[PDB]
C-alpha cells in the first residue's frame, strides 16, 4: 500500500536537520 | 502501569552495513547484545520496546516513555502491548542463524536503503525464508532518506511496489524512517498495533521450548562461594511455564568418549526466570525468556546450546537419524548476486537442513518426485511436523533451494 506513505515522506522531508 | 513481559516476537531483517542495530536502538533505546561469556551463542541482539498509547494523536499516541508530556495531552498513557526484538543476520554465510530466528518470530520488519541498488540478494533471500516459515505480517521500512532526493526516494518506492507482485504477501505497510535522526518511530509503533493481530495461544497446549542463546553469569573478582546457574535464553511458542518445573533438553549430550553411549536427555529444574527487567514467576508464551536451569554454567558458556528442543516432564518427543521429508523446489536460486536454475537433487550429497532451529548436515539416500529420504550425521528431534528450509553447497557458501515438511 503506497497512499499514506507519500504523506509520511513529505512530513519527513519537512522536518529535517 | 503494571510490569509485563513480551507478548509477540517481532524480528528485524535487512542487509550488512545498513545499521539494523541502530534501527533497534531508535525504536526501543537499549543497544544490541552482540556489538565473550554471557549472551554469546548465536548472532542476535536483545532490546525490549514499549508500546503505551495515549487515548485521552492518531500515530503519536504510541510512545517510548510511559509518562506523556510530548503529544500534547497531560494525561498518562494506557497499556496496550510490550514487544521483544530478535535481530536476524543479513549475510550470505550466516544462514542457519537467520532460519533459527525465523521460527522464533511471528512478525517481520524489512529494511531497504535508498542510496543502494533496488534488487538486493540478501533481502530477497530473507523474504523467501519468510514465505517458507509462515511470517506474512511484514512491515517495509526505508532506512535512509536524507541522503536521497525528493523524486529519487519516490522512484525507489515504485521499484519496491513493482517487485512485490508475484509473492504471496499482497498488503504490506511501508513507512519512511531514520535511525540516527530519530523520526517517524511513532508511525511504525502504530502499524505494529494495527496491521499485526496476535494469534490464538492457550493454556491447553503441552509445553515446548526452543533454546537459541546460552547465558552464564560468572563475574571476574567474585569468589566461588557465590555462583549463578546456567541460564538458557529460550523462546516459547506453546505451553505456559512457571517456577519449579522439570525440563529435558532433547537431542543429547557428549560427556563420555571404544563402545557405545547410552545417555538420556539433559534433565534440569528451573531456579530463576528472567523476563523484561525484573524477576517474574510466570512465563507467557510468545517471547524470549532467560530460563535459569540447574545445568552447569560451563554447558551454557558459548557454542553448545544453539538450536536445541526442550520438552516438559511427562512428554516424549522422538529422536530421529533417518528423516522422511516432503520437499518442493523453487524455479531459480535466491541469494546469489548470477541467478541460476535449480537442478535436481543428486544421491549422497551434504546439505544444511534447518528443521526450525536445528543445524544439521544431511545426506540424500533416495531421490523421488515429491519425497526424499535424508540421513542425519548429528541427531535431530521431531515433535509435530516443523517448518523446514533447505540449503545447499553449490557456489562457495550455502544457498537456499526450497521448502520441506516431515511426514511422520
Amino acid at each position: 500500500v503506497g497512499l499514506p506513505y507519500s504523506e509520511l515522506l513529505s512530513r519527513f522531508f519537512n522536518i529535517l536537520r | 502501569i503494571i510490569n509485563r513481559q513480551a507478548t509477540i516476537n517481532i524480528g528485524t531483517i535487512g542487509h550488512v552495513a545498513h545499521g539494523k542495530s541502530t534501527v533497534v536502538r531508535a525504536i526501543s533505546g537499549v543497544q544490541t547484545v552482540r556489538f565473550l561469556e554471557r549472551n554469546i551463542t548465536i548472532k542476535l541482539g536483545y532490546a525490549n520496546a514499549k508500546i503505551y498509547k495515549c487515548q485521552e494523536s492518531f500515530k503519536s499516541d504510541k510512545e517510548i516513555s510511559p509518562k506523556c508530556q510530548r503529544p500534547g495531552c497531560p494525561g498518562r498513557y494506557k497499556l496496550v502491548r510490550h514487544v521483544s526484538f530478535v535481530d536476524c543476520p543479513g549475510h550470505d554465510i550466516l544462514m542457519s542463524t537467520m532460519l533459527s530466528g525465523a521460527a522464533v518470530m511471528d512478525a517481520a520488519l524489512l529494511l531497504i536503503a535508498g542510496n543502494e541498488s533496488c534488487p538486493q540478494p540478501q533481502t530477497s533471500e530473507h523474504l523467501a525464508a519468510i514465505e517458507i516459515m509462515k511470517l506474512k505480517h511484514v512491515i517495509i521500512l526505508q532506512n535512509k532518506v536524507d541522503l536521497m532526493r525528493e523524486e529519487s526516494a519516490l522512484e525507489h518506492q515504485k521499484s519496491i511496489l513493482k517487485f512485490i507482485r508475484g509473492t504471496i504477501a499482497d498488503g504490506a505497510p511501508i513507512v519512511p524512517i531514520s535511525a540516527q535522526l530519530k523520526y517517524n518511530i511513532d508511525a511504525v509503533n502504530e502499524f505494529i498495533v494495527k496491521t499485526i493481530p496476535v494469534p490464538p495461544r492457550d493454556f491447553m497446549i503441552s509445553p515446548r521450548l526452543i533454546v537459541i542463546r546460552s547465558f552464564d553469569v560468572n563475574k571476574p573478582g567474585a569468589e566461588i562461594e557465590d555462583l549463578k546457574g546456567g541460564v538458557a535464553g529460550g523462546s516459547i511458542l506453546n505451553g505456559v511455564f512457571k517456577l519449579g518445573d522439570e525440563i529435558e533438553i532433547r537431542p543429547g549430550i557428549v560427556t563420555k568418549d571404544k563402545g557405545k553411549i547410552q545417555c538420556k536427555p539433559i534433565f534440569s529444574n528451573i531456579v530463576s526466570l528472567f523476563a523484561e527487567q525484573n524477576d517474574l514467576k510466570f512465563a507467557v508464551p510468545g517471547g524470549l525468556i532467560g530460563v535459569g536451569t540447574k545445568v552447569d554454567p560451563t554447558l551454557c558458556r558459548a557454542d553448545r546450546l544453539v538450536g536445541q528442543v526442550v520438552g516438559a516432564k511427562g512428554h516424549l518427543p522422538n529422536i530421529y537419524t533417518d528423516i522422511e521429508i516432503n520437499y518442493f523446489l523453487l524455479r531459480r536460486l535466491l541469494g546469489v548476486k548470477k541467478q541460476a536454475k535449480v537442478r535436481k537433487l543428486e544421491p549422497n550429497e551434504v546439505l544444511m537442513v534447518n528443521i526450525g532451529s536445528t543445524a544439521t548436515g544431511a545426506r540424500v539416500v533416495a531421490v523421488k518426485a515429491d519425497m526424499a529420504r535424508l540421513q542425519l550425521t548429528s541427531p535431530a528431534c521431531t515433535e509435530i511436523n516443523e517448518k523446514i528450509a533447505l540449503s545447499r553447497r553449490i557456489e562457495k557458501h550455502w544457498r537456499l533451494i526450497g521448502w520441506a515438511t516431515i511426514k511422520k
